[PDB]
């Protein structure tokens, strides 16, 4: 499901992140050798962590927000979020006619736009495959005409099967709440819910 | 249309169901205002420019009156309302504050054409007057909780201040020995109350007005200004040493504030003519401070 | 809030005039005020433009009422270009301070009315103000 | 037994709730696998936690509040707590001619209003059955004719017997006062009582 | 030698490669200064008396200009540079701040004999003018990051302010109903930016100058002063109650600031003649605040 | 009309003038930047310039109007170089001391109109203000 | 910004051939920031002139010898030779600028670009205007 | 790989080091006997610890820095850190004609400059060999003709083979980014990124 925000529900401008913390969580078997060399082995999967802080929420906005959150807690599905700082539409066009040749594993990826896309995805922008819900981060870009060579920080979780389509816009993190067990909201005498915050965490 | 002139006004204080129209009023100052909760919800989605401000409370008003002394001594009711105990025409400062909450009263500020401003839940928080070479006048300071605009009002036709008392030079004594070279005797009395804000979530979408308050302390104080005068070399009566306990009285022909035992601190200023300044407060075990109000012929 | 019935109309010379009133019923009991529109049944609007408020004042013109889309509450008040010319003919030669194109043409007010919807003639004034002619250049 | 609030007792304005804290307590066993998939397990029940804060209290206000609290601790009753922000009257009418089909044990109430109720409940409101004291929040509501589809956050604590009647307005939390083992209030030299806090928990 | 007179000066603002010489300047004030790091290393070995002071940064300059209204309306560029969107001759206050960083421009203060002071990385942070019974004038306030002395400069021969606009009495309306008894309408607009100090260890032994800044908020505000006037007993239009949303416009013959929806707070002063004071800010969902600039004949 | 939206046109001497409008209705309640270009099919705008703002004024020039893109919403108001020369000849000579390039020529308005079968007169005024001539030397 | 945008001042230096280099570029800002492309200046002729005053009867003190150095890339150049600079300096006001004594007023100028082509779009625009100043010199 | 600093990238002035912290990490086993004699034992190696602090970062500065850090974490390279305070150029010339006698495994380098180097290194400067990435600090220096006697704090991590060449200028720390397991940066509502810190450790 979709986390409410001013893009989906413009009538509630109180929704919307006062501050978002996009943390990098890659567990590693780090070992500090006696000779000065540091050896680290990556085994556990990496996952983005999102910490959302909300401004002063009025009673109706908080009613909508916690209604959506409780629906999340009820039906048990995943909770998608859209970070707005990465919503710079730097790539126009429709990506259905873009083919990613099969048999690709690792950080590097090669995709052929077939002369369809307009706009260059600069380093630091997000990237997501059509099938898998993992969200990557472009670290370097290099194109030779139509073919694009993109390097992603997390290695491709699944090897491309030749049908996965690039998603350069409207990327949603498939996250799970981490504050659900004890989630309280305080109501002031001024009439606003203060200090509403979420500690999300990408699942899979 | 109807303008509102300060000179064309009448201030009536409503206590116990009777209107105390305080004539002989030299000048008064008051203001009304509201409290707002203005927050700006700038977000990464929309870095907005328009605030979210709602008016939810009335800021307490601070009304100050300057009242001349009068022959009917209605102005002593300000000491009476501020907490002093009464015996005859003399007001005592009680050893302990009588009640937790002050004495509440309403006040009207009348004007022409049925125009009025209604201050409610008022209490007298300050009264100070300077006995000097000018006509004495006591500036009272009251704090309101709720102000309002009303059409009909209470007007004190009968209860009113009489003629102003003629000037009479002040004199300060120790027992019956006069203190020489007086300049300006200033007396101060206070009832330092505090508003108990009880704005709760049941008052959301409503305007809140302060209603209840409690007395933090009462006190009587006086600052005496003299000229540094000595009659002997190494004098004992007049010097700069502190006096732990000494009977003092700041006397006039129409008023006499008595400190049965006083704690005096002295301060010398090397000005054009040397001036000493006293700081008179009653002691710990001193008897109640007296304030006599003599209309005429004592 | 309070009352804001007083609004001044600036009609254009040589151009027909038409105003579109979206009648509405806002209630501030709930914090997001209700957007319920009033339902226009048994409603008629009447409005005349008369120079000055003194009794016996000549009728400069008369508004032509239109009731459309009664369900959603909107309504239209208008008057033909001939009425505009008749208004502009009798307008004063003195021009407005803030705009040197407007000239005071008269006063106006429109009055809603319920005609025996409950056997009651509940007619009250909607709005009021002054009508200003804006001198054109095209014709 | 009702907790004193400025609805029933406006003569004591200090008894108002300076700030309420509706805490969502749903203990779960959350385990994060190394493959990036976070998994949860729910066994225990969800209970609404209410925290009340108070301003300085005059002797009469404190006397009334303390008498009520001691009456509670004497009879061992259940404090009822009313939240003003949840008292918006949307559904009006009779709740006795409405029928709830039996056998509903999930997290969703299907009821035939029989056209006897005006208005519609809004998401995020408070809902409660007439035969159980647990309080529910409406997370979603779809109306198809007279039959309503109300979705609730806590899974239905009872299986509907067909005699339950929905309650939308006048809902109270059947709380039990926690932190009553060491309950006190300091009296200052100015005559007002300070340091009064009610940590309440929904003891259905 | 060459002295520098303020009256013999010319202020040219350099934006987009064009010089905006702002004539009709009533008065301007500016200052330049440096930041020091002065520490005294008193030790048990040597309780020294001589400090260790090094100049390492330029304190940002605060330049204030007072500019008369002109017929060519060059002064509206200050609203344009401060962040307002433009359509025709009217400036809108955008719902959200457009960019993170303000609009930067350079400014010259020319004087005779090729003397000049070059303020760089400037931004307009405040603009406020009072519509009153005196000639209106808008005091702009800009903050600089780097100041310098240069020999040749940019002089706005063509882009200049015309003749000052004649005085015209202000008037404030609600829709089209005039508000009676106006005293002084003061409007205020701000772009409350903040310098981002990035002084690092690579700038040691060098003079640092602020270069980049970000916009904390923009706002439009107005304080209206009236006389307390009432036309009826228990009037509804004119009273002291707050107004959550009401259309307001502070209109003149040459300028009109429009608040499509305003939040008004009132404050009554019991002065010689009672005065009420408004505090007008746009509401949360109000349409953009208008500022029209009419040169002549609207 | 739009009394608050008066804009003064500036025409360069010795240069053909050109100004283009875009009729593009908006509805941002659903989402910001929801703007749909208005169809201008069977619309015909027209205007004029007169020396003074009153009846009996001498006409100076009439804009050569056009509809550049039908159904796209891009209308154009313009006049050829000879008309600009006539304006420069007819313009006043009270040159400002600090804007010595601009002289006042007259006042202008333009009216859009609907000429649709199955419809009626829909004239509406969309522009208003003054026409200022900017002096030129390069001819 | 009715006319404030297309006006800049030129200061021709005495005893030096004055040449100003112009680079046309179609900058797109409303749709998206930081997007600019050159204007294809083929068939986009330029012409300018200088006159002492703005009256109807004014003297043509000089005229720019405009040239399009690059047909594409939107690069053009307006320049005048040494003789024209000398004529301007001789035919200039004797009143010196106080803030810069070397500069004296010479006259006014305009620049019109005429994009005459086969397509019926023979439009003309005034892209520049302002005042012309002469900066005195001694090296001769 | 070089960490972005305002030497290579002055267009991003926010990437400067607001405060560096050169930490001397030499773990030792210190035992204090009751007879007042404190005794130490050293086994493990000494590694220079570098801590970098940053000011508020604009979107472009943070984009560049984050792209570089993600490139590091992708290729598993070694961040090179340059400290400006240690870039005083004293020794100038060619370091290829200088010879270092082999078999030197202590804490002291004896090298014959062969008269090819001008100037003399100062105590407390940074010194490094050309065949090993460990960074040394000169604690003492005595020159007797062309042969130099450079004393280093860390005991020589390699035994000189006779082919090493001293490096005095342009010395970089072959660091590895610690605290990268949970690396994040909060984006405030004003558009600037805050809370960025680099805890680096010299992974020779």
């Amino acid at each position: 499901m979709r986390l409410p925000d001013p893009y989906t529900n413009p009538e509630y401008p109180g929704l919307g992140f006062e501050s978002v913390n996009l943390v990098d969580n890659d567990p590693m078997i780090r070992d500090e050798l006696p000779n000065g060399k540091v050896k680290e082995v990556k085994i556990s999967a990496q996952y983005w962590g999102i910490n959302i802080s909300y401004p002063e929420l009025f009673p109706d906005e908080y009613a909508f927000l916690d209604s959506r959150l409780l629906e999340y807690k009820r039906t048990g599905d995943y909770l998608d979020v859209l970070l707005p700082q990465y919503e710079a539409f730097r790539v126009r066009g429709d990506t259905k006619s873009v083919t990613i040749p099969a048999g690709q594993k690792g950080s590097q990826i090669i995709l052929n736009t077939n002369g369809t896309l307009t706009g260059q995805p600069k380093a630091g922008d997000l990237f997501k495959l059509s099938t898998h819900p993992k969200v990557y981060k472009i670290t370097n870009f290099s194109s030779s005409g139509n073919v694009w060579n993109i390097s992603l920080y997390p290695d491709l979780f699944i090897t491309t099967t030749g049908s996965e389509k690039p998603v350069f816009n409207g990327i949603l993190f498939r996250t799970k709440l981490m504050n659900g067990d004890s989630f309280g909201s305080t109501l002031n005498n001024n009439g606003t819910y203060s200090g509403i915050s979420l500690s999300l965490r990408e699942s899979l | 249309m109807f303008y509102s002139l300060m000179r064309e006004s009448k201030i009536v204080i409503e206590y116990d169901g009777r209107g105390y129209h305080f004539d002989a009023l030299s000048n008064y100052d008051a203001s009304t205002s509201f409290q707002e909760f203005k927050t700006l919800r700038r977000t990464i989605h929309n870095r907005t420019n328009y605030a979210d401000s709602i008016i939810n409370a009335q800021d307490p008003s601070s009304i100050s009156l300057a009242i001349n002394f009068s022959t009917t001594l209605i102005e002593s009711n300000f000491f009476d309302w501020m907490g002093f105990t009464r015996e005859g025409n003399s007001l005592f400062l009680p050893r302990n504050t009588p009640n937790i909450e002050p004495i509440m009263f309403n006040m009207y500020i009348i004007n022409h054409n049925n125009s009025c401003i209604y201050f409610e839940n008022c209490y007298v928080s300050t009264v100070d007057f300077s006995l000097d070479k000018s006509i004495p006048i006591l500036n009272v300071g009251i704090e309101s909780g709720k102000f309002s605009e009303v059409s009909t009002f209470r007007d004190g036709y009968t209860i009113t201040q009489g003629e102003v008392l003629p000037y009479s030079a002040p004199a300060v004594y120790t027992n019956s020995s006069p203190l020489p070279a007086l300049i300006s005797a200033s007396m101060s009395f206070q009832q330092q109350c505090s508003w108990r804000e009880d704005r709760n979530i049941f008052d959301i979408n409503k305007i809140y007005t302060n209603k209840r308050a409690y007395v933090n302390e009462m006190n009587a104080s006086a600052t005496l200004a003299f000229y540094y005068v000595k009659r002997l070399v190494g004098d004992k009566f007049l010097n700069l040493d502190p006096e732990t306990r000494t009977p003092l009285i700041i006397k006039n022909k129409y008023v006499s504030i008595t400190f049965p035992l006083a704690r005096i601190s002295k301060r010398l200023n090397f000005s054009d003519l040397y001036q000493v300044e006293y700081d008179v407060i009653p002691t710990a075990d001193s008897d109640p401070v007296e304030i006599n109000f003599f209309g005429e012929r004592k | 809030s309070t009352e804001n019935r007083v609004i001044d109309l600036v009609v254009d010379e040589n151009v027909p005039y038409g105003l579109l009133m979206q009648f509405m019923d806002v209630d501030d009991s709930v914090y997001p005020s209700t957007s319920k529109p009033v339902d226009l049944t048994d409603f008629s609007l009447r409005g005349s433009i008369k120079s000055s408020l003194e009794d016996g004042a000549e009728t400069v013109a008369s508004f032509t009422t239109a009731i459309v889309d009664a369900a959603q509450g909107v309504a239209s008040i208008s008057l033909p270009v001939s009425a505009v010319t008749t208004i502009a003919s009798k307008a004063s030669k003195e021009r407005d301070r803030y705009n040197p194109r407007q000239r005071l043409a008269g006063y106006y007010d429109v009055i809603i009315t319920r005609t025996a919807v409950g056997s009651a003639a509940s007619s009250f004034r909607i709005m009021e103000g002054k009508v200003y002619i804006s001198d054109g250049v095209t014709q």
